[PDB]
RNA sequence: GCUAAACCUAGCCCCAAACCCACUCCACCUUACUACCAGACAACCUUAGCCAAACCAUUUACCCAAAUAAAGUAUAGGCGAUAGAAAUUGAAACCUGGCGCAAUAGAUAUAGUACCGCAAGGGAAAGAUGAAAAAUUAUAACCAAGCAUAAUAUAGCAAGGACUAACCCCUAUACCUUCUGCAUAAUGAAUUAACUAGAAAUAACUUUGCAAGGAGAGCCAAAGCUAAGACCCCCGAAACCAGACGA
RNA sequence: CCGAGCCUGGUGAUAGCUGGUUGUCCAAGAUAGAAUCUUAGUUCAACUUUAAAUUUGCCCACAGAACCCUCUAAAUCCCCUU
RNA sequence: CUGAACUCCUCACACCCAAUUGGACCAAUCUAUCACCCUAUAGAAGAACUAAUGUUAGUAUAAGUAACAUGAAAACAUUCUC
RNA sequence: CUCUUACUUUUAACCAGUGAAAUUGACCUGCCCGUGAAGAGGCGGGCAUAACACAGCAAGACGAGAAGACCCUAUGGAGCUUU
């Protein structure tokens, strides 16, 4: 019994369908396309890591810009907001800067207020009571 | 198949070759363990336990003389004349519980086996069969179809 | 080794092995010691007694010798007054 | 390229033709027939293959032994060469020893 | 990959769920075979599951068609005009139940 | 499979016509090195690992196993209401339509296997009807086999056949291990 | 020529998809397509919308004047 | 170093002789 | 071989309605197995592509290439074929809609080289295809002007959104 | 839109059976195919070697007349590699079939022709409508590479993430083999289509049967025995020897 | 194309040497040495893999393991408990 | 503060080592029986090719590149030049 | 040769006709320094940078061609010599 592949056409088309938008002969020639398609799929897989990384670099840049408009550096805003138990993440903060500029100035003002309270506390020798915005809500 | 060498190419040396060191199976001195093995007489053991078992189940009839033909016909023992078997050797195993009275013809018998059959009132004889005779007595019907 | 003979298409025994080793039906192979008949004048009594011993082969050697001999040599034999009859079967062996 | 552009003619199989309908009959000739005939005697084909199985080397040896004297000169020469090639392959080459 | 395929923005059909929720699945067309091992799981789905599934979804018109076929299929049609065909070849009754429920929930 | 013989065969590089000479020198030509135009790499070359027929598939299940298979097939037919026992196979007429209509009325499957005790003593009427049919097949008791039993939806046995089958199949359960082939004379065999 | 039917059948299905894509068929009413039961479709329409419609009124709502005048012309053409 | 010469091989004539 | 170009002159359109506009006539014609290279023929088919029937015939009449005398012969018999068979009123009211070349069936011959070596030469053949359409030549597209460039640039500046946010 | 693509027959393979075998007239061992003259010449005679023995030097299976079994036993042998009986035992046998190939397959075969060589010798390629061609403006279309329709715009393994947006931004040193380690300036690859490479005993294991027995004479057996399933590739030297052919 | 012609055959010569070795998916997985006309290779150990059996394995507390001699070394071996 | 495939968070989980080894699936083909717009359960086997300076065929690249060809006029009679 | 120059023919270049070969993983085929299987068009840091022909040139693409002939290795060959 002599067996021959009869559906080789379809096997080729599974790779070539992903290569139609390539440049040059690697969009039609299987020998060439298959190598490039494999590389494309590996790139697509690893790009999921970079997407998350880049997305966050973008938010930090955007938050930095918004903070500077209010005379605040990025580390001062993020650090001091945490000390106020405000757990807004950078994605939301970047969105607020663009679409809620009045709320963002309030958040910048709050961070600035908490930042000044820190300085007063550090300057003091313990005589001073805790700042109004420095008080931490406890959870038991 | 591995990578290169003889393993992948399929050309490794014969079994027993050790890379050129005098192989184990050669460096051991010759000794006559198996000398004349094909001319040594063999006897299939038949125990008194097995013989009593065969009699209890009706496979061998103690009311008539028991010889190789009757033992083989009851499938009590398997004899191979082509494998240098010369018959059955009666062995003592089971002598304590052997109760049957039999007239049995064997090729070899232990002294204790002889006593076990004679104490019960039986008779035991030792009988020689040559390789041709042993074949005939064991399977008579195939012989009768040869017209000799 | 000849795995398939040209005349019968059957595996052949290496007769060198048959001339040197005794196979017990339980799987063990017995051999003599190399040099047991060599230069005895220079060897001590203790050493000479060791050389006269009949000793067993290991697992690997046993497996090799098993492959180098056909089934005929592994059958149970009932030789009359065989000196080695007792050693064909193991007793009280745990694994 | 490489694939036909039309459907092949439909496959018509008569499952109840006499050959298929009576397949298997007399395969128990011995068991049900007092063992007068062995089922292997029902096998039809080459005289050196009826009721016997072996590998290609074994088949070649068997064929040369049973019908080699009747084979054509060219055929017998090829058979001898095949036996020589197969002897070396099985006895000398392979992964296992 | 993303560059090799089309994309769209997240959206709804006629602002679904804003004033009221309307099930988008509108029609289901089964094609089972009276005989054929491929449709064994589809035949058992029509005996006990399809009737109880229709009671829960009165807005979906189910059309069961028994005819000779080598590959049984369910064809789902939605209010926005989308048509989706999903083979149920050699699927178990539980597998088909899951697939049919997923089709009911999609827009 | 036991009676299968495959006749498929191909030619190795040794049997393809020609191919003696080295097609071109080992070195200097810039081409791939080759020893023969009939190598399996070449168009028209030998086949590397093709069929080497004729090839036999003969083997034999243990006699007891084949006997047990017959018992299982009979039980399955009875347990599933596919076995019908007849007193005889005598029909009133030899017209095939009668037998076809009889099966339909009695709700027998599309195919019916008819088993008679002996080939010689099959009634002429049933012989005429079955000879003209394709799904109604008449066989002697010695011809019963698992394949035919499974291929045919309905099994019809005569009462003499039933006795015949029980005798042969139960003998396998109570018999000694053989001393020589059962074709040779035994004390109590045959019958 | 290679043996077999499956690959050829699969290729025919693909040739028919491309032919249809090259010449998309003129669209037709869903009612004209298979798997259509007007009465069942009317009932599902109300149920989807969670509305207790009166099936007599709902059916009339779909009937348009153009469909009635055309239905009568067909009747006249067929001498019914 | 032994003289090395590779003689040229002509292809079969028919391959360059076909007419319409 | 494929011969679809000759079957395009057999398409019969349904009669037009009274309000529909006059449909231009299309005339397909070609010449097969021309002893000439398709690469050399392509430069001649590219020249007259889009020209009027009378302008193309004038450019091909004073060209020195061999393919020129062949295309001109194909155009002259397609012009007559249009008025005679395809109901074209004015023979000058035609322009070159499509004009390209195609590879024909070629023959292989030996080319002898030194040192007993050889090459294989193809005796090349090509096809020429032309489509005539009734009417005046479509006006050439004016070059993009500065007003269009600026209008397009400002349109891209207005279509840009805020990316990767709400 | 071209070039093309697609096809199912020609025949072939393996068995069975059957012993086989010519012929018109004329020409043909001289330089064959040459009507017609003086001769007398006459056939036999161990294969070798590659190769295995990891060199090699004794040695290294080759139908020789019944399947099976005795048995891979007796025996032979640098007692190494390996070679290897016999006595004895003893069955069946109904040509006209196929889980064989289907134009790169299957015979090399459309043919031992064309072509190649002084000679011995080597040795191809390919065909495809239909009931009707005394229907030839006939059988629609759709599918490889290569092209055409339709050249090109900063920047870079040619893509990915994306994006309103092709590109511009960011990330990213082809593949295979081979190596301690290859983007390597190490190997192979213009591309498409077709073809092109893992064959089996020894045991063991898994799953049935029967069980101190198993097996359809042989063989094995101190739970064994029978049956089955499942493990061992392709191409390539310079060489050696035999017999022909050539000044 | 003569350090000894060419053709066919033995012949599918042989190659421890180079190259090649075709569907998908998951899992475990890196290596003390000895011998060898052997070091471009093999066989045995070692490591590694699967299955099976039944019982300790690893980590380690005291106590304990040399005189001769210049480095009175970092450590090891043994080892219950855990 | 920034900063991993580390860790946490929502949901899921067999789903990142060469040689080698164990395992779960499977394309097409043929056969048995089903099925009957392309299938099912099994039995089989010339059973799957991005690579061997692989074999055959087609078509590219180098490239319309290298290279190749016909003395002159005329009435095509003839004459002239060499 | 110092030390080259002029002219004719051929080739050459353009037009017309005919039409090969080695070569080619894919190429969207820059420069400097650094790095790296140790000498980079492709990596890092810089610089440069609309697109597209024709004619030259031979520094590089460890350019093409011939599975290095030198050297070593193989229990691979062969020729010749011999106490
Ligand atoms: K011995
Ligand atoms: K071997
Ligand atoms: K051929
Ligand atoms: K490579
Ligand atoms: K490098
Ligand atoms: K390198
Ligand atoms: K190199
Ligand atoms: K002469
Ligand atoms: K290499
Ligand atoms: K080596
Ligand atoms: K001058
Ligand atoms: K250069
Ligand atoms: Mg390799
Ligand atoms: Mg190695
Ligand atoms: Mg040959
Ligand atoms: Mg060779
Ligand atoms: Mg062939
Ligand atoms: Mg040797
Ligand atoms: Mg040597
Ligand atoms: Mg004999
Ligand atoms: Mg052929
Ligand atoms: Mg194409
Ligand atoms: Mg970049
Ligand atoms: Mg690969
Ligand atoms: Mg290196
Ligand atoms: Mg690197
Ligand atoms: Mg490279
Ligand atoms: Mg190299
Ligand atoms: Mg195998
Ligand atoms: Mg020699
Ligand atoms: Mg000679
Ligand atoms: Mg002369
Ligand atoms: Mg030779
Ligand atoms: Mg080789
Ligand atoms: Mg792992
Ligand atoms: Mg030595
Ligand atoms: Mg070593
Ligand atoms: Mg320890
Ligand atoms: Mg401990
Ligand atoms: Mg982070
Ligand atoms: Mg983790
Ligand atoms: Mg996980
Ligand atoms: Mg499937
Ligand atoms: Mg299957
Ligand atoms: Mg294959
Ligand atoms: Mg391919
Ligand atoms: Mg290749
Ligand atoms: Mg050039
Ligand atoms: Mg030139
Ligand atoms: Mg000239
Ligand atoms: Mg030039
Ligand atoms: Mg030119
Ligand atoms: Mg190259
Ligand atoms: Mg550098
Ligand atoms: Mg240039
Ligand atoms: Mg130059
Ligand atoms: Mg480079
Ligand atoms: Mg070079
Ligand atoms: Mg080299
Ligand atoms: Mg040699």
């Amino acid at each position: 019994l002599r067996n021959r592949v009869t559906d080789r056409y379809f096997r080729i088309q599974e790779v070539l369908k992903h290569a139609r938008h390539f440049r040059g002969r690697k969009n039609r020639c299987y020998r060439l396309a298959v190598r490039t398609v494999i590389r494309a799929f590996v790139k697509c897989t690893k790009a999921r890591y970079l997407k998350k990384k880049n997305m966050r670099t973008l938010w930090i840049n955007r938050i930095t810009a918004a903070s500077q408009e209010h005379g605040l550096k990025y580390p001062a805003l993020i650090g001091n907001l945490v000390k106020c138990q405000v757990e807004l993440n950078r994605k939301v903060l970047a969105d607020l800067a663009i679409y809620e500029p009045k709320t963002f100035k309030s958040l910048a003002a709050l961070a600035s207020r908490r930042r000044h309270e820190g300085f007063a506390a550090a300057l003091g020798d313990g005589k001073e009571p805790e700042g109004i915005f420095s008080r931490v809500v406890q959870y038991h | 198949r591995g990578h290169k060498g003889e393993r992948q190419r399929g050309t490794r040396p014969r079994l027993g070759f050790e890379g050129g060191q005098t192989p184990f199976y050669i460096r051991i001195p010759k000794y006559g363990f198996n000398e004349g093995h094909s001319f040594r007489r063999q006897y299939k053991p038949l125990s008194l336990n097995r013989l009593q078992y065969l009699i209890d189940l009706g496979r061998v009839d103690p009311s008539q003389p028991i010889d190789l033909t009757q033992l083989v016909n009851g499938r009590g023992v398997t004899i191979q004349p082509l494998k240098r078997d010369y018959g059955v050797q009666l062995v003592e195993e089971g002598a304590d519980t052997f109760t049957a009275k039999v007239n049995i013809e064997v090729q070899l018998a232990s002294e204790l086996a002889i006593a076990a059959i004679e104490k019960n009132g039986g008779v035991v004889t030792t009988a020689f069969y040559d390789p041709r005779s042993l074949d005939i007595v064991c399977k008579p019907v195939p012989f009768f179809l040869r017209g000799q | 080794l000849t795995y398939f003979s040209a005349r019968k298409g059957k595996r052949k025994t290496v007769k060198a092995v048959i001339d040197r080793f005794l196979r017990l039906h339980c799987g063990l192979w017995v051999r003599r010691k190399a040099g047991y008949k060599k230069k005895l004048w220079k060897k001590t009594p203790a050493r000479k007694k060791r050389l006269r011993e009949f000793v067993f082969c290991n697992k690997t050697q046993s497996k090799l010798l098993d492959k180098m001999t056909t089934s005929f040599w592994k059958r149970r034999n009932w030789y009359v007054d065989d000196p080695y009859q007792k050693y064909h079967d193991r007793t009280n062996l745990k694994v | 390229i490489g694939i036909r552009l039309t459907l092949p003619p439909p496959k018509v199989v008569d499952r109840w033709n006499e050959k298929r309908a009576m397949f298997g009959v007399y395969d128990n000739i011995g068991i049900l027939g007092n063992f007068e005939k062995h089922p292997k005697e029902l096998i039809r084909g080459p005289i050196w293959l009826r009721g016997w199985k072996g590998n290609e080397l074994q088949r070649c040896i068997r064929k040369r032994k049973m019908v080699g004297s009747r084979m054509f000169a060219d055929d017998l020469h090829n058979l001898n060469k095949r036996i020589r090639y197969l002897y070396k392959h099985f006895n000398r080459h392979g992964k296992f020893r | 990959t993303a560059r090799g395929t089309p994309s769209r923005f997240l959206a709804s059909v006629l602002h679904n769920g804003l004033g009221r929720y309307v099930q988008q699945l509108q029609r289901l067309s089964f094609s089972v075979s009276r005989d054929g091992a491929s449709s064994r799981g589809a035949r058992e789905f029509v005996e006990r599951e399809v009737i109880d599934f229709a009671r829960r979804n009165p807005g979906v018109v189910i059309y069961v068609n028994s005819r000779p076929c080598c590959v049984p299929r369910v064809v789902a049609e939605y209010l926005n005009g989308a048509v989706r065909e999903e083979s149920i070849h050699c699927k178990s009754v539980e597998e088909i139940s899951t697939l049919v429920q997923k089709l009911a929930d999609q827009s | 499979n036991f009676k299968r013989i495959s006749y498929a065969k191909t030619k190795t590089r040794a049997e393809v016509r020609g191919g003696g000479r080295k097609p071109w020198p080992q070195k200097g030509t810039g081409r791939a090195r080759h020893g023969s135009i009939r190598s399996p790499l070449w168009r028209g070359g030998g086949v590397a690992h093709g069929p080497r027929g004729p090839t036999s598939y003969y083997y034999m299940l243990p006699m007891k196993v084949r006997a047990l298979g017959l018992k299982v097939a009979l039980t399955v037919k009875l347990a599933q209401d596919d076995l019908h026992i007849m007193d005889s196979l005598e029909l009133p007429t030899g017209d095939p339509q009668y037998l076809t209509e009889l099966a339909h009325y009695r709700r027998w499957g599309d195919s019916v296997l008819l088993v008679d005790l002996t080939h010689e003593e099959m009634p002429q009427s049933i012989v005429e009807a079955t000879s003209r049919l394709k799904t109604f097949n008449l066989i002697p008791a010695v011809g019963l086999n698992v394949h035919s039993m499974l291929k045919h939806q309905t099994l019809v046995l005569t009462l003499p056949t039933v006795a015949f089958l029980e005798d042969k199949l139960l003998w396998q359960d109570s018999r000694y291990r053989p001393l020589y082939p059962f074709s040779l004379p035994y004390s109590d065999f045959p019958r | 020529v290679k043996k077999g039917f499956r690959a050829a059948f699969r290729f025919q299905k693909e040739l028919e998809r491309q032919r249809l894509l090259r010449c998309p068929p003129p669209p037709v009413r869903r009612s004209e397509k298979p798997n259509w039961d007007y009465h069942a479709e009317i009932q599902a329409f109300g149920h989807r919308l969670q509305e207790n419609f009166s099936l007599d009124l709902l059916k009339t709502a779909f009937v348009n004047s153009c469909y009635i005048k055309s239905e009568e012309a067909k009747r006249q053409q067929l001498g019914i | 170093t032994k003289k090395r010469f590779t003689p040229p091989i002509y292809q079969p004539k028919f391959k360059t002789e076909k007419e319409f | 071989i494929s011969r679809k170009w000759e079957k395009k002159n057999k398409i019969v359109y349904p009669p037009q309605l009274p309000g529909e506009p006059r449909r231009p006539a299309e005339i397909y014609h070609c010449r097969r197995q021309i002893k000439y290279s398709k690469d050399k023929m392509w430069y001649l088919a590219k020249l007259i592509r889009g020209m009027s029937i009378d302008q193309a015939l004038a450019q091909l009449e004073f060209n020195d290439k061999k393919g020129a005398k062949i295309i001109k012969e194909v155009l002259l018999e397609a012009q007559d074929m249009a008025v005679r068979d395809h109901n074209v009123e004015f023979r000058s009211n035609l322009y070159i809609a499509e004009s390209t070349s195609g590879r024909g069936q070629c023959l292989k011959r030996i080319r002898y080289h030194g040192r007993g070596r050889f090459g294989i030469m193809e005796k090349v053949y090509c096809h020429y295809f032309v489509k005539l359409v009734e009417g005046p030549p479509p006006p050439p597209e004016p070059p993009k002007t500065a007003v269009a460039h600026a209008k397009e640039y400002i349109q891209q500046l207005r279509s840009r959104t805020i990316v990767h946010t709400l």
